[PDB]
RNA sequence: GUUUGACCUCAAAUCAGGUAGGAGUACCCGCUGAAAAGCGGAGGAAAAGAAACCAACCGGGAUUGCCUUAGUAACGGCGAGUGAAGCGGCAAAAGCUCAAAUUUGAAAUCUGGUACCUUCGGUGCCCGAGUUGUAAUUUGGAGAGGG
């Protein structure tokens, strides 16, 4: 008796916004019904429906923003990774794997060899 | 190269030309703030042997201190002011009866030249936060007195450390 | 006080340099590092990353 | 006040280290090839000992370079000086025996 | 403002006080026509820009890319020399035929040995006015030094008479007053 | 001993190695020198054209012998 | 030329991109300090660390930690008591980078923007930074030029 998520993935944004308007009107009616009602199960369903509608709308907006910012060598901070303090900072892998050219020539000239003793 | 000329000329401080430049520059810096940004090292050879490179990510501050040490406090001032920067090192340039002047090299770990270029990328490590606050600089290690030699004994902080050696007792599972 | 500067050391002129540093090979021949940059551009054009 | 309750435990952990390091170093020994070196201090001058590293000149007398010898797992000390003949010769024989028993993968 | 106040108060406190004679050799500098002909000389020997360099590189690289390996021939590049350690490096061989020295450097002590050094090495130095004018002839912002060693045969006779001109105009005129303590007169 | 023998075979196993060849421009340069002077080295050492890097007396020999073993006997 | 322009300095930007703060704080490192408290700064460890060392020997060989040295040396109204270190045995082991003479036959170096691409980045182009020196090579154990 409730909405599905995947059904809302197919819809256009105006269909989702009109569905939202419908659910808010349904909520406004169910409040008038619920001020007479001791227990109405339908309002608990429709608030979850409003939540899922907002989920699908926000998700489509965010993925549209990601697609328009896809090519650039930048991003809005909220769209970036969250990870923590200082995993933002202080190194990338490339900035840690980076080595001078002299030690590069040294490792080319004398790498750490593989040997087996007592043979 | 010309750096040997600058060093040997730098060793003769009370010579007439150097005291002339010193006497002009102390008044000139007296016009400015306590702490400010210098465009370039006035003693470039000393900055080289302390580790300066002329590229982006190297900031030179000039700092004024009243007559801990004076040099380490001078490093602590610009460490407090430019927190994003990491303090490389510092050196004396000039002094007055009222103030001594120091010239401090700080390095930004945010600039991609510093984040690459593996001679200097070690300073991007968060263990190098505020080396002057822990006395991890050159003047900090001198005032801590950390070298090798019988002249170097238990001094102040290490004294509490060896007080710690007298304060704690060690027991094994089988008593010896 | 003040007095004019004595030029005792300038007035003798060195007929020779200080250092007996041997002359390098690369000062006489066309520059190698130039040519390495040339071959870099050649490899980029062979891959078509640089248009003539 | 401190009691080494972990004396049993840490050894286990240490052998775990001696296991785990060995896992990465699977053919090679955990330790390098150290010199046999006679001790100072007349109380101990009859005692021979494990030393830190050999020297440049000794490794050259073995017939290889120290920069390569560090890749072979031979500990090298530059700041030591070889001053006794028999120490030098015995450590050269040690280097030769170590060279005899290794097989190196390309 | 403060910075206008200081930059006007600067050069007052200098001239008010006795400058040492190893300074004020500067601003005893080259006159108008001789500096003009010196610039006419050095603009004949401009170094190659990065754009012109990369352009010639692309030309010869497209040549080898066709291959069309045209020949292996180029005499040498001749240009001015402008790196300060490189300028000092060209002395103590000696290789510097002419050196221009800027009067204004804010770390003056970078420069102060160079007149005495070219004096003892016998190099025909001349103190030029303004390191920006040095940087213009060498595609830098400033240069503060300008050494010149290699000259074509078309220009070599002009070089020698310019050297004699400078040694007449600089070494004869200002040599004794170089020894004297400049400034000291109040403002 | 057995697995020692297996690793001794593996380290004793020669890897499939490649001979370090020559580059086409410089072997063509050597080919120009081979036809200009022939085989003699004192003439080609004091050659200005096509020896502008002024190669060492014997480096010339080494590169020509490598080129001959590669091509042209 | 009363013009125009190089610089250099200093401002301004609702310009672009970044970063500092606070909490906690067992362990660590600095500063201050009584009869500890406090302050400042970090990390999973921190610090220290590759001898201007220790020795006096048939010499040893970065640092760290454990056992011993040892309650010894030494200090102390030589009173209260205070209180090491070399060596040895072990755990663990690892070494490296600058700054000095020119690449001068070509600043060869890098940030940033943009266009693409296989995106902890790559390539191209263009601004810049930089000779008041960014690259390669060389840190005494030498090393460099050549042959």
């Amino acid at each position: 008796a409730g909405v599905k998520a995947y059904e809302l993935r197919t819809k256009s944004k105006e269909q989702l916004a009109s569905q939202l308007v419908d659910l808010k009107k349904e909520l406004a009616e169910l409040k008038v019904q619920k001020l007479s009602r001791p227990s109405l199960p339908k309002i608990k369903t429709v608030r979850k429906s409003i939540a899922c509608v907002l989920t699908v709308i926000n998700e489509q907006q965010r993925e549209a923003v990601r697609q328009l910012y896809k090519g650039k060598k930048y991003q809005p901070k909220d769209l970036r990774a969250k990870k923590t303090r200082a995993l933002r900072r202080a190194l990338t892998k490339f900035e840690a794997s980076q080595v001078t050219e002299k030690q590069r020539k040294k490792q080319i000239a004398f790498p750490q060899r593989k040997y087996a003793i007592k043979a | 190269g010309a750096y040997k000329y600058l060093e040997e000329l730098q060793r003769k401080k009370q010579s007439d030309v150097l005291r002339f430049l010193q006497r002009v520059r102390v008044w000139e810096y007296r016009q400015k703030n306590v702490i400010h940004r210098a465009a370039r090292p006035t003693r470039p050879d000393k900055a080289r042997r302390l580790g300066y490179k002329a590229k982006q990510g190297f900031v030179i501050y000039r700092v004024r201190v009243r007559r801990r040490s004076l040099r380490a406090t001078a490093e602590e001032r610009v460490g407090r002011r430019a927190a994003n920067l990491r303090v490389l090192n510092s050196y004396w340039v000039n002094q007055d009866s009222t103030y001594k002047y120091f010239e401090v090299i700080l390095v930004d770990p945010q600039h991609k030249a510093i984040r690459r270029d593996a001679r200097y990328n070690w300073i991007c490590d968060p263990v190098h936060k505020h080396r002057e606050a822990r006395g991890l600089t050159a003047t900090g290690k001198k005032s801590r007195g950390i070298n090798k030699g019988h002249k170097f004994n238990n001094t102040k902080a290490g004294r509490r450390k060896t007080w710690k050696r007298q304060n704690t007792l060690s027991l094994w599972r089988y008593r010896k | 006080p003040y007095e004019p500067l004595i030029d005792w050391f300038t007035r003798h002129e060195e007929v020779m340099p200080l250092t007996a540093v041997p002359e390098p090979k690369r000062r006489f021949v066309p520059s190698k590092n130039e040519a390495k940059r040339v071959m870099k551009i050649v490899r980029a054009i062979r891959e078509g990353r640089i248009i003539p | 006040v401190k009691v080494h309750f972990d004396q049993a435990g840490k050894k286990v952990s240490r052998r775990n280290a001696r296991a785990t390091r060995a896992a990465k170093i699977a053919p090679r020994p955990l330790d390098l090839l150290r010199p046999v070196v006679r001790a100072p201090t007349v109380k101990y001058n009859r005692k021979v000992r494990a030393g830190r590293g050999f020297t440049l000149a000794e490794v050259k007398a073995a017939g290889l370079t120290a920069a390569y010898a560090r890749t072979i797992g031979i500990a090298v000390d530059h700041r030591r000086q070889n001053r006794n003949q028999e120490i030098f010769d015995a450590n050269v024989q040690r280097l030769k025996e170590y060279q005899s028993k290794i097989i190196v993968f390309p | 403002p403060e910075y206008v106040r200081v930059q006007r108060q600067k050069k007052i406190l200098s001239i008010r006080l006795k400058v040492p004679p190893t300074i004020a050799q500067f601003q005893y500098t080259l006159d108008r026509n001789t500096a003009a002909e010196t610039f006419k000389l050095f603009n004949k020997y401009r170094p190659e820009t990065a754009a012109e360099k990369k352009e010639r590189l692309t030309k010869e690289a497209a040549a080898v890319a066709e291959g069309k390996s045209k020949q292996d021939a180029s005499p040498k590049p001749y240009a001015v020399k402008y790196g300060l350690n490189h300028v000092v490096a060209l002395i103590e061989n000696k290789k510097a035929k002419l050196v221009l020295i800027a009067n204004d450097v804010d770390p003056i002590e970078l420069v102060v040995f160079l007149p005495a050094l070219c004096k003892k090495m016998g190099v025909p130095y001349a103190i030029v006015k303004g390191k920006a004018r040095l940087g213009t002839l060498v595609n830098q912002k400033t240069s503060a030094v300008a050494a010149l060693t290699e000259v074509r045969a078309e220009d070599e006779a002009a070089l020698a008479k310019l050297v004699s001109t400078i040694d007449a105009n600089f070494a004869d005129k200002y040599d004794e007053v170089k020894k004297h303590w400049g400034g000291g007169i109040l403002g | 001993t057995e697995v020692v023998k297996k690793l001794e075979e593996l380290a004793s196993r020669p890897v499939i190695r490649k001979e370090r060849s020559q580059s086409e421009r410089e072997e063509e340069w050597l080919e120009k020198l081979y036809k200009k002077h022939g085989d003699d080295y004192k003439k080609m050492f004091f050659d200005k054209k096509l020896n502008i890097y002024q190669q060492s007396e014997g480096d010339l020999k080494r590169r020509l012998l490598r080129w001959k073993k590669r091509n042209g006997i």
